[PDB]
């Protein structure tokens, strides 16, 4: 995962 | 004259894992490096040293091509990561970024 959102 | 040198945090194609071990054992907090992501083709993968953890960051992309993490727009992988040497990456803590040593 990541932190930021990816959409 | 500033001398040209390549940039010390591309690391092209590594995995996620080598990354954390790389970045663990760094000394300060913004350690980090860009990654060529091996989970999709062509995508980046940012990777910052926080305390005793590792966080990874997506770099995203919109329609003209600019890439970005959350808001703010840049037109190559060298002004997003210039940018957050003076702004924080994270959204719940301030982390800057600062070159591997």
């Amino acid at each position: 995962g990541y932190v930021n959102p990816t959409y | 004259g500033s001398h040209m040198k390549p940039h010390p945090w591309f690391f092209g194609k590594i995995p996620r894992a080598k990354a954390e071990e790389m970045l663990s054992k760094q000394r300060h907090d913004g350690a980090f490096l860009i990654r060529e992501s091996e989970s999709a083709p062509g995508d980046f993968s940012l990777s910052v040293k926080f305390g005793n953890d590792v966080q990874h960051f997506k770099v995203l992309r919109d329609g003209a091509g600019k890439y970005f993490l959350w808001v703010v727009k840049f037109n190559s992988l060298n002004e997003l990561v210039d940018y957050h040497r003076s702004t924080s990456v994270s959204r719940n803590q301030q982390i800057f970024l600062r070159d591997i040593e």
